[PDB]
């Protein structure tokens, strides 16, 4: 018997089986509707301090492999699923899910009513919780930890995941045929982009390289100054965990960049930041956007995209300065999804154009960024 | 973007009669397309020869045509109705093909009819195999190595390049029709010949084998604004090589990584774009090499399908509904998602928090000499679907809802059989309809997963789960009921284990296992389908059972509920006809204010559509499943009479367990159903019945037989001619009955409320008694029976209604011999002819009877008089012989038909002509007829030859038949039997000398020797009649013109006094 238990702040208990590391895990609980891509999800830094619940019952069907790691590690605090398959069945698999979780010392539970969990989260909203895996997990104690959890609202997690030192990235996208390409030389990549690491996913980088971009990944707290000193063709603001708001250092820099004519594009957190930096306000979502089937409309072109989401906070459009134009909107709830500055070469998108996992539908987003860059390199 | 102003009216092409590979899925879809366009203010016109459809119900469209699906016939509908547009994607292959004929024939131009949904060019790009493959080249997708062939010589060249085994697939066909896998030149030749001639464009695509690769399907939807969504992904359990329609399949895909999935998804979209589908749905098929993920595109179907219907059921997203709207200009963003109460658009990709499993239903036992191995040509007759929270649960539930008597992984082979492993091995290596079961048995016998993988090519992801269930079963047998502690029981229940399966393993009654669960507070909870994995609330009650924590049933307290039990998967003799009835009970009662609850698991029908009832429990129709629903709903009544055999067989047990079965009681039913009980009733009432007995031993037979007199009906029904003939049976081989030779069979459908009896319809079959009613063409009104004789029947039915205490529907079968009425059988429930009668008579018998069952008298309804329409209505069937070539295409006491058609005319001959053409008959009004009848028909055949000569037919005849003709002044050209010389009948058939054949036979021997005539006629598409009555009917039809006039159902109905 390998017991595990999950308790939410409200006392709701979920008894099941331990599939990961023995221990306890605490964080804000979320549900992701994605049918595939659990690994990518696990390793996405945006999940820092979050207990990820997956709605699709069978998780680990294809085991795991390195190409499917969206970062150096698993950032989810915990993992909650209904069923851990008896085996992984896929030619790309290098390690079954249990072993991999244990390997990354992640506390995980299976065998629980994940749909009950999902509906609770949807109706009452996000809730903090704790998982205890081990001999006789103490529910009172799980309740305690779940209650002690400080909450993600007002929490700057970007500074927590960011890179100590700045590095270069010159590797592109994986291919069935070739797999993950070798890192390119610098004289190959035409442009130079500076990407602020706020818990950046490998994919966005790769996708940037793909479009001729040589990258310089700088710590989250990098100053505009030392940035403007690199003669950046463009400036990128990565996705990342927690509240964007408490990120003063980012807002300041960004505001500085925006005094410039250098092009700026941000995704997810980056997007939020850019909005905050422009005088826009951010809000915490009841339950957030976590799935890979999110319809997003490009209001300009009147077209729809299926997109990958992963955000607990959003930009209040009713607080949008008049310099920020609404480019995209969620077809599910009406929430703001993309913005462009009427005065500067700055645009951002809430969803994940890089996907991984998910529909490739918002990839063309990168393109406008590149356009701007080429144009910047014009003048 | 919004609806189209240039289009006021729309013609929707129906699918026609139910056939293997093209079934009930088209009524579900067609019904949805009608519903959707009618909600939008569009004029709806549609054509469907199949009367047993909800889509042909009068109130569902403006102008409904139950006429043969022939271009010339449609043309008459166009002419008359003048449709602005035509939607050809809702009716299977039949609609695609008709649409293109009408194009080709210039009818679309003639009448300025616009083709919506899919264009003729898109359709062809997809259906023409050459074109599709070229299309792939264009978009950079890969296809297996293949070659086109328009001739047999072309075909062998291709076989030589790709090698054996090779796969053959004709252009313009689906469901694997005309195709197959060839392992040798012999099979190559037989299949290529069949495909060549069955293909509407006479072309075959021949491919290298990808047998064993994984098989996937995706359902795609696209709008005019180019928005594109994947509605559902499907992973086949059975690998490449077994048609998807004959395979077990699951949703969503399970073994693809996200990276692979996106490649697949993207490919899917590129396919649609390239083929040219911009306003509607399409299914894309692929093959994936498990070893390296190599993706190969297989085909694409530019219309709704059996997968789109399964996809809709699986996800809760109504594809057909949405596609209809999309054909009239709507876009996905503008349409609202039904099951999330419209708070979300249709522009999204569903997400499911459960596992959906489909298992095909077969009927091999009906076609004994047929090859029973699964291949690329579909052979299944229906399908079951189940929803579970895990694959295991999903799979066992589906097995128990299959209506094959399984309770899950029931063993097929005993552990102590020394050759057991050999049989198992054969069954795994070359799959039959029972493979699933053999898989568990291999594990019971010690075969490893790898061992099984190697033989079946079934992904180990699935195999391991089956192996696990086996080990669990092993444990239950070991510990018994004693070891079934609350914790273990819960575990087993959560794996799908049926109480019956557990009782069997543990050696106790199922009821004891059921009681045990109550003890431990172990009842399932119900979860809801919502298309979004609980992301959004739903106001819909579409549920499935599961062993989890929270329940979403939330049964109302407020109202009066009526539950309707469906029949599960379709099978021969258990068709869409019962489902129509079920639907009708629910629509009527709901309209009446009752809250209705449908219990069914067939994904192809309207009964399982969420709009059909207040509450839908998509579950196995079993005692266990139903009991759990009643437990929580506490309905006022439960209808057991409309779903066919399935529910019928549960009535006694339901009642026993305390269910409020309304309508005709389970004992009353059994009274009828019971041979003993019955034979008594018949006497009591002083009614005529064939002479019968119940023999145990042979020699008791001969005697009893000598006494009842031959011919005899031996209840696998055979007709034994003589004593010598009986042993013959006896050996090869109990109810014994005197066969009523040269008798007119009749079907009477009626309603009894305890107060009165309403005669629904009196139907005279064309084929005589001895040819199953289910396979007989029939007439309404009767075309030869005397008012007098019929009045007798009428009275005889009324007598039986009261006697058995019928409450609702009933059907009585008679035989009229020598102006004398005899009783064949009483079916105190809804019969398969109901929808036919309803359509012919405009009276909705299933609705009336439902009300009656619920408590509204006939009186009360204003339904008291029997309706004799002014016109003639004829029903004809479609037989699946072409799908099992090795079978003798001959009629008999056992039912084998899959579907039916309706013909309406001013004369019986007109109606019969319409039935005939609607049934896909190849009969012509010229040429040469072949007459080869038996003794008893020789005399009567004279008049038939006269008729034909009179219609301009030349005549050929076999020796004996020519003799008698000659003796009556008719000199046919003689033909040799095969043993007689050359050329013989077969050479002539093969050589196209005949346009029509009449071949009647008697005797096991005789039949066996004449087999070549019938197999030949079938193979060569020559219209043939195996009964003189059929002959006479066909002869009359010759004086009719099935294309002359058309009439709508509404028009039919108004014409009624
Ligand atoms: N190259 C192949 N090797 C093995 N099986 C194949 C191959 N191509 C197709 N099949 C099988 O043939 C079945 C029928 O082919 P398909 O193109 O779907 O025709 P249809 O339109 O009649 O349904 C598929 O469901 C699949 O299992
Ligand atoms: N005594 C009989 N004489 C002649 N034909 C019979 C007789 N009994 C049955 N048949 C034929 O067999 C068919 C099936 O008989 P029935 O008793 O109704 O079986 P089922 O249960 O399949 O309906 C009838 O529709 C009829 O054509
Ligand atoms: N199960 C129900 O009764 C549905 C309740 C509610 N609308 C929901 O979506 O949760
Ligand atoms: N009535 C029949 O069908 C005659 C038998 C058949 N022609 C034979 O070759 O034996
Ligand atoms: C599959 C249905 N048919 C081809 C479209 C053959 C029965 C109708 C003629
Ligand atoms: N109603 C049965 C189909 C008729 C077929 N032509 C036969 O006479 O055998
Ligand atoms: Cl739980
Ligand atoms: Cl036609
Ligand atoms: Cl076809
Ligand atoms: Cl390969
Ligand atoms: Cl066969
Ligand atoms: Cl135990
Ligand atoms: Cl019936
Ligand atoms: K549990
Ligand atoms: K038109
Ligand atoms: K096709
Ligand atoms: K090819
Ligand atoms: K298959
Ligand atoms: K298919
Ligand atoms: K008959
Ligand atoms: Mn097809
Ligand atoms: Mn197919
Ligand atoms: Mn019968
Ligand atoms: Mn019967």
């Amino acid at each position: 018997i390998k017991s595990a238990l999950l308790v939410l702040e409200d006392g709701t208990q979920f008894h099941g089986r331990a599939i990961g590391a023995t221990g306890s895990a605490v964080g804000e609980v979320v549900f992701n509707t994605s049918m595939t891509g659990y690994q990518e999800i696990l390793t996405d830094p945006s999940y820092s301090r979050q207990i990820v619940t997956l709605t699709y019952p069978h998780i680990g069907n294809v085991g795991t492999n390195d190409a499917d790691e969206e970062s150096s590690q698993v950032h989810a605090q915990g993992l909650v699923i209904r069923d851990l398959p008896l085996i992984a069945s896929n030619f790309r698999n290098t390690e079954d899910l249990s072993s991999y979780l244990k390997r990354h010392n992640i506390v995980a539970i299976a065998d629980i009513d994940t749909r009950k969990l999902t509906r609770l989260l949807r109706e009452k909203g996000a809730q903090n919780g704790c998982i205890i895996a081990g001999d006789n997990p103490d529910a009172a104690l799980a309740l305690e930890k779940a209650r002690a959890f400080p909450g993600l609202n007002g929490m700057d997690l970007a500074k927590e995941v960011t890179t100590a030192e700045a590095y270069s990235w010159t590797q592109g996208s994986w291919t069935l045929t070739g797999g993950l390409p070798q890192a390119k030389k610098e004289d190959e990549l035409p442009f130079h982009v500076v990407a602020y690491d706020f818990g950046a996913k490998r994919n966005i980088l790769r996708m940037l390289v793909d479009r001729g971009c040589r990258l310089t990944i700088v710590p989250a707290q990098t100053s505009a100054e030392d940035v403007l000193k690199m003669n950046p063709d463009g400036i990128f603001l990565s996705n990342g965990p927690g509240d964007p708001a408490p990120c003063d250092y980012a807002i300041t820099a960004i505001q500085k960049f925006l005094e410039t004519d250098i092009p700026v594009f941000g995704i997810c957190l980056g997007h939020q930041l850019l909005a905050l930096a422009s005088g826009a306000k951010t809000v915490k979502m009841k339950f957030g956007h976590h799935g890979g089937n999110h319809p997003v409309k490009d209001v300009e072109k009147n077209v729809v995209m299926i997109t990958a989401q992963n955000h607990g906070f959003a930009v209040d459009e009713a607080t949008l300065p008049a310099n920020l134009r609404v480019t995209h909107k969620s077809l599910f709830d009406g929430t703001l999804q993309g913005i462009h500055r009427t005065d500067k070469p700055a645009f951002s998108f809430q969803g994940h154009p890089e996907a991984s996992p998910g529909p490739h539908d918002a990839a063309p987003l990168f393109d406008h960024f590149i356009e701007l860059i080429e144009q910047y390199r014009k003048t | 973007m919004p609806k189209r102003t240039d289009i006021k009216s729309i013609l929707i092409l129906g699918a026609g009669p139910i056939v293997i590979g093209q079934a009930c899925e088209f009524d579900y879809s067609g019904a949805q397309a009608c519903k959707a366009l009618r909600e939008e203010g569009y004029r709806v016109i549609l054509v469907n020869s199949n009367p047993a459809t909800i889509m042909t119900d009068p109130e569902m469209a403006d102008a409904t045509y139950i006429e043969p699906i022939h271009w010339e016939v449609v043309r008459k509908i166009i002419e008359k109705e003048r449709p602005d547009a035509v939607l050809p994607t809702m009716g299977g292959q039949t609609a695609l093909n008709c649409a293109l004929e009408l194009e080709r024939q210039g009818v679309l131009e003639e009448f300025g009819v616009t083709m919506i949904g899919a264009t003729a060019d898109a359709i062809d790009k997809a259906e023409d195999r050459r074109r599709f493959d070229v299309a792939m080249k264009k978009i950079g997708l890969e296809t297996a190595r293949s070659g086109i062939a328009h001739t047999m010589e072309e075909a062998l060249a291709v076989a030589a390049d790709v090698g054996f085994p090779c796969i053959i697939r004709p252009s313009f066909t689906m469901g694997g029709s005309g195709g197959g896998i060839a392992y040798n030149r012999e099979e190559f030749e037989e299949i290529c010949a069949r495909g060549l001639d069955l293909s509407p464009t006479k072309e075959l695509l021949i491919d290298e084998s990808l047998i064993g690769w994984k098989e996937y399907e995706m359902e795609v939807v696209r709008d005019k604004n180019d928005n594109c969504i994947i509605v559902c992904s499907i992973e086949n359990f059975d690998a490449m090589g077994i048609h998807t329609g004959d395979s077990i399949t699951v949703a969503p895909a399970q073994t693809l990584t996200d990276k692979e999935y996106q490649i697949m998804r993207n490919a899917s979209m590129a396919v649609l774009r390239e083929i040219g589908v911009e306003t509607g749905g399409s299914n894309v098929q692929f093959a994936v090499n498990p070893k390296n993920g190599r993706l190969i595109v297989i085909e694409m179907n530019p219309r709704v399908s059996r997968s789109s219907a399964l996809a809709s059921k699986a996800t809760g997203f109504p594809i057909a509904k949405v596609a209809a709207k999309l054909a009239v200009g709507y876009t996905l963003d503008e349409l609202m998602n039904d099951i999330t109460g419209g708070r979300t658009p249709a522009s999204f990709e569903p997400s499911i928090d459960y596992v959906v499993t489909k298992i095909p239903r077969f009927n091999f036992e009906k076609f004994a000499g047929a090859n029973d191995r699964l291949t690329t040509q579909m052979k299944s007759v229906g399908e079951v679907m189940a929803i579970g929270r895990t694959q295991q649960e999903s799979l066992q539930k589906a097995l128990r809802g299959l209506e094959v008597g399984a309770t899950g992984f029931d063993p097929k082979v005993s552990l102590d059989d020394p050759e057991a492993l050999t049989k198992i091995r054969r069954e795994l290596k070359d799959a039959g309809a029972d493979r699933i079961w053999y898989i568990a048995d291999a594990f019971r016998a010690g075969l490893s997963v790898d061992g099984v993988f190697n033989l079946t090519n079934i992904d180990r992801w699935f195999l391991v789960q089956i192996e696990e269930l086996v080990r669990l079963e092993e444990k239950v047998a070991e510990v018994g009921i004693t070891g079934l502690n609350a914790d273990f029981l819960r575990q087993l229940k959560r794996k799908g284990f049926a109480d019956a399966r557990l009782a069997k393993l543990a050696g106790v009654r199922e009821a004891e296992i059921r009681k045990l669960r109550d003890q431990y507070d172990l009842h399932p909870v119900y979860k809801r389908v919502d298309t979004c994995a609980a992301e959004f609330a739903t106001d819909t009650a579409y549920m499935y059972s599961t062993y989890e924590e929270e329940c979403e049933a939330n049964p109302s307290t407020d109202r009066e509920k009526i539950m309707v039990l469906g029949g599960g998967p379709n099978r021969i003799g258990q068709g869409i006809e019962f489902d129509y009835c079920c639907v009708h009970a629910s629509l009527a009662l709901r309209e009446d204010g009752y809250e209705t609850i449908m219990v069914n698991c067939n994904p192809e029908t309207v009964s399982t559509d969420y709009d059909t009832s207040d509450r839908l429990y998509f579950e196995p129709v079993t005692l266990e499943d139903v009991l759990e629903i009643v437990r929580i709903e506490k309905p006022k009544g439960v209808i057991v009479q409309y779903g066919g055999q399935t529910p019928l067989k549960l009535a006694r047990a339901l009642e026993a367990a305390g269910v409020p079965v309304i309508g005709t009681s389970p004992d009353a039913i059994d009274r009828a159903e019971d041979r003993e009980r019955f034979q008594h009733a018949v006497e009591r009432l002083k009614l005529k019945q064939p002479a019968n007995a119940t023999v145990t031993a042979i020699e008791m037979a001969v005697e009893k037989a000598k006494e009842i007199g031959y011919p005899l009906v031996v209840r696998a029904m055979e007709i034994v001619y003589d004593e010598a003939d009986l042993r013959r049976y006896f050996q090869t081989a109990v109810l014994l009955d005197h066969f009523l030779d040269d008798a007119v069979e009749v079907d009477v459908d009626a309603i009894c409320d305890g107060e009165m009896v309403l005669i629904g319809g009196i139907m005279e079959h064309i084929e005589q008694a001895g040819v199953h009613s289910g396979d007989s063409a029939c007439s309404l009104p009767a075309y030869t029976l005397s008012q007098e004789i019929q009045d007798v029947m009428r009275q005889q039915v009324q007598k039986l209604a009261f006697e058995l205490q019928v409450r609702g529907l009933m059907n009585v079968q008679f035989a009229v011999k020598n102006n004398e009425v005899y009783l064949i059988e009483v079916n105190p429930r809804a019969a398969r002819t109901v929808p036919f009668v309803s359509k012919a008579t405009g009276v909705p018998l299933a609705k009336v009877a439902a009300r009656v069952m619920a408590g509204k008298s006939l009186a009360e309804q204003g339904v008291t008089k029997e309706v004799i329409p002014p016109y003639y209505s004829v029903k004809e069937v479609v037989l699946p012989f072409n799908k099992f070539p090795g079978v003798d295409p001959l009629l008999g006491p056992e039912m084998r038909s899959t579907g039916e058609v309706m013909g309406v005319g001013r004369t019986f001959a007109e109606a019969f002509a319409k039935a005939q053409l609607g049934s896909n008959s190849t009969m012509k009004k010229h040429g040469r007829a072949l007459l080869s009848v038996r003794e008893g028909d020789k005399e009567r055949v004279v008049d038939l030859a006269a008729k034909l000569l009179k219609q301009g037919f030349e005549l050929d005849a076999t020796h004996g038949t020519a003799i008698v003709l000659g003796e009556a002044g008719i000199n046919p050209r003689l033909v040799n039997k095969v043993h007689e010389g050359r050329p013989h009948i077969q050479d002539r058939i093969k050589n196209g000398e005949y346009t029509y054949i009449i071949n009647t036979t008697s005797g096991r021997r005789a039949i066996e020797d004449s087999r070549v005539i019938r197999r030949s006629a079938l193979q060569y598409k020559v219209h043939y009649d195996t009964t003189l009555n059929g002959g006479f009917a066909t002869a009359m039809a010759l004086n009719a013109d099935a294309t002359e006039k058309v009439i709508s159902v509404q028009e039919m109905h108004a014409q009624i006094k």
